[PDB]
RNA sequence: CUUUUGAUGUUAGGGUAUUGGCCUAACAUGGCUAUGACGGGUAACGGGGAAUUAGAGUUCGAUUCCGGAGAGGGAGCCUGAGAAAUAGCUACCACAUCUAAGGAAGGCAGCAGGCGCGUAAAUUACCCAAUUCUAAAGAAGAGAGGUAGUGACAAGAAAUAACAAUGCAAGGUUUGUAUUGGAAUGGUGGGAAUUUAAAACCUUCCCAGAGUAACAAUUGGAGGGCAAGUCUGGUGCCAGCAGCCGCGGUAAUUCCAGCUCCAAUAGCGUAUAUUAAAAUUGUUGCAGUUAAAACGCUCGUAGUUGAAU
């Protein structure tokens, strides 16, 4: 038989493909969070979309409805671990206010970006996949990442990196070292 | 009529071969660069 | 009055009109009827093999001036004969007068395309190289 | 030598004559160790006189080294062992071994009988 | 339409594991039908579902599960609790193998594999380790099942740099971009650790290990629709492109090139089908003086609709 091993798109395409506009705020998105393509751009819009949809239908539903106060409680809760919302904004008519930018942000890279540790997003970026960077006793090499707010404050680089204390341990730095010490002798 | 003519204008046109350039930049580096010449420096 | 019947009960009415009236759109007409496997050379399908018999011209459409290069074709398949159009800048030659050529619809279902008159179908494959790779020619070269 | 074997979901059971586990070692910057280590490292914990009652499987070891999760077997003897552990992973552990070449053309031979009073 | 040939019923039986025109006999003349019977078609197995939808819907559903059916085609049996069994048997038909020509056996819509058909689809692989079944039931078997192999069907993650100096640039000192140059790192190659039934991958560590980081990104476009050139040559109503409108008759922003740019990018085109776009099938929700469309007119059965209380 087949698997039983179900899998799903996680990124619908646009619909109108050369509209201007949206074409501009897309590559300024790019510009400002460092993303690869509109594909990852789309996949965010999917996330928040679904969220979006699922904020809807529970306001389309009454307070003290049981599944409204369940399920809509749960997206709340979600969110706020996600660090979409925090503490002011925690109403289900917010989690629809959500745009992208809040999305970008809790994304690793971002995150790296911020709390020093690179000059800017791409060499965050860098740094990442090239196995620097753990967040809470795991290493993490995928930018894209979205780190819940339990896990922000324990973000630096690993402890196997260069730069985070574990030799020069390259092929670049080593091999310095080697030439220097043959130099010498 | 004339199968004749088939293939007239490609083979008539000069052979120019394409030339050396600096090899382009792909994914995330090219994006970078489009927001560069688009928004941040000229903007 | 709306023309409809709109009554609670009125279901039957409203399924029945609308089923004998579907027919009148013709795409779905175009569907539905049994004569698409009947009357037509690829018998529901996106390609089809057929063997060439004559490279032939055919002259465009009156506004425009020019003979677009085709080849009439046998489908292996259905016995059926056909004009494909062939594209490319000289790429009638690149074929033989008869080689196994592969050849699709042209992009308007059965409707014929452009300037042509009455060619609906498109070779793209001969002796299972690539015509637009040959057209290319920096990719392919034609095996014979 | 700088790794700390941390076992969860341990489990006595008398049903069978072993101590199931789930174990996980961690070794913080020198990555992977070997199994004989842990096992020794097993027996040291549970005073366990003789190493080969451990039976150690599926040891993955996690993605940016560090960690690295198992799980442990621990008989009460190796007669234990011998009766309920399958044969393959005896081998494995080095108790026995039969290089038995039966194969599956042993399947066309047992086709091949087609009246018997055959030793041929 | 069904009814001599059981169609509908009643009686009596026969038969069945039991009910039953299921079959027989005898007797009624019923039964279905415009709320579509009976035929015909289906490129029809049914359903759980799939795609696509704001909401309706439309299409698909051979295909992970359930059910049905079939083992070349019909038919017939034996065994058995259970078969009208097909890696049981009998027979015929249609294919077809061996034969010393007397006979004999044979059925991949099991697994691989092959020819054919075709637009169209993988290895004659390893194993019972897991999941299960069967057994005289741990201990044996299992092409059930699993594991690899092929695999751009789909689906997910994700490299192809980054950073800092000066040089150059523009902006109200900072961003941007040409020289250098130390850091980072996968890939790739080899060992192990592990993984596994045994390997292979995964991950893991250790040796190897980028500057044109040749470890070289493509695909399709740049008149409009539609993001991007009235840039350079070639062609000259020719060749060609162009889904559509159109371009080409020596300035072609459309052909053929080169350069530059744009989109999506390890993907991107083409074709056929389908959904949406389609309020272009309209229940929601179309239109009918003139655009397609109020029956010539009235009566009228079913149908739909039906004052208040
Ligand atoms: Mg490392
Ligand atoms: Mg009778
Ligand atoms: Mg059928
Ligand atoms: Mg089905
Ligand atoms: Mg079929
Ligand atoms: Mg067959
Ligand atoms: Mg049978
Ligand atoms: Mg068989
Ligand atoms: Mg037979
Ligand atoms: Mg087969
Ligand atoms: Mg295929
Ligand atoms: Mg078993
Ligand atoms: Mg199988
Ligand atoms: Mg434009
Ligand atoms: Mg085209
Ligand atoms: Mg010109
Ligand atoms: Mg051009
Ligand atoms: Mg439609
Ligand atoms: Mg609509
Ligand atoms: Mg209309
Ligand atoms: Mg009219
Ligand atoms: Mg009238
Ligand atoms: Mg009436
Ligand atoms: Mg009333």
């Amino acid at each position: 038989p087949k698997s039983y091993r179900n899998y799903s798109k996680t990124a619908r395409n646009p619909k109108r493909p050369f509209e201007k506009e949206r074409l501009d705020q897309e590559l300024k998105l790019i510009g400002e969070y460092g993303l690869k393509n509109k594909r990852e751009i789309w996949r965010v819009q999917y996330l928040l979309a679904k969220i979006r949809s699922a904020a809807r239908y529970l306001l389309t539903l009454d307070e003290k409805s049981s599944k409204r106060i369940f399920q809509g409680e749960a997206l709340l809760r979600r969110m706020v671990r996600q660090g979409l919302l925090g503490e002011n904004e925690e109403k289900l008519d917010y989690v629809l206010g959500l745009t992208l930018p809040k999305l970008l942000e809790r994304r690793l890279q971002t995150k790296v970006f911020k709390l020093g540790l690179a000059k800017s997003v791409h060499h965050a970026r860098v740094l990442i996949r090239q196995r620097h960077i753990r967040v809470g006793k795991q290493m993490v090499d995928i930018p894209s990442f979205l780190v819940r707010v339990d896990s922000e404050k324990h973000i630096d680089f690993a402890t196997t990196s260069p730069f985070g204390g574990a030799r020069p341990g390259r092929v670049k730095r080593k091999s310095l070292k080697k030439q220097k010490e043959k130099t010498e002798a | 009529g004339s199968l004749a003519r088939a293939g007239k204008v490609k083979n008539q046109t000069p052979k120019v071969p394409k030339l050396d350039k600096k090899k382009r930049l792909t994914g995330r580096a090219k994006k970078r660069q489009l927001y560069n010449r688009r928004f941040s420096d000229n903007g | 009055g709306s023309g409809k019947p709109s009554g609670l009960r009125a279901a039957r009415k409203l399924r029945i009109r609308r089923r004998t009236q579907r027919w009148a759109d013709k795409s779905y007409k175009k569907s539905h009827l049994g004569t698409r496997w009947k009357s037509n050379p690829f018998r529901g399908s996106s390609h089809a093999k057929g063997i060439v018999v004559e490279k032939v011209a055919i002259e465009a459409k009156q506004p425009n001036s020019a003979y677009r290069k085709c080849v009439r074709v046998q489908l292996i398949k259905n016995g059926k004969k056909i004009t494909a159009f062939v594209p490319g800048d000289g790429c009638l030659n690149f074929i033989d007068e008869n080689d196994e050529v592969l050849v699709s619809g042209f992009g308007r279902s059965g409707h014929s395309v452009g300037d042509l008159p009455g060619v609906k179908f498109k070779v793209v494959k001969v002796a299972r190289v690539s015509l637009l790779a040959l057209f290319k020619e920096k990719k392919e070269k034609p095996r014979s | 030598d700088q790794f700390t074997i941390r076992v969860k979901k341990y489990m006595s059971n008398p049903l069978l004559r072993r101590k199931q586990f789930a174990l996980e070692i961690l070794h913080p910057n020198k990555g992977s160790v070997a199994k004989k280590e842990v096992k020794e490292r097993l027996a040291k914990m549970y005073k366990l006189n003789n190493v080969n009652t451990i039976v150690l499987f599926g040891f993955k070891t996690l993605f940016g080294g560090g960690r690295t999760k198992g799980f442990g077997l621990i008989y009460k003897n190796v007669d234990a062992v011998k009766k309920f552990e399958k044969k393959y992973r005896l081998v494995r552990e080095g108790l026995i071994d039969k290089e038995t070449k039966a194969g599956r053309r042993a399947s066309k031979e047992l086709k091949n009988r087609r009246k018997k009073v055959r030793g041929t």
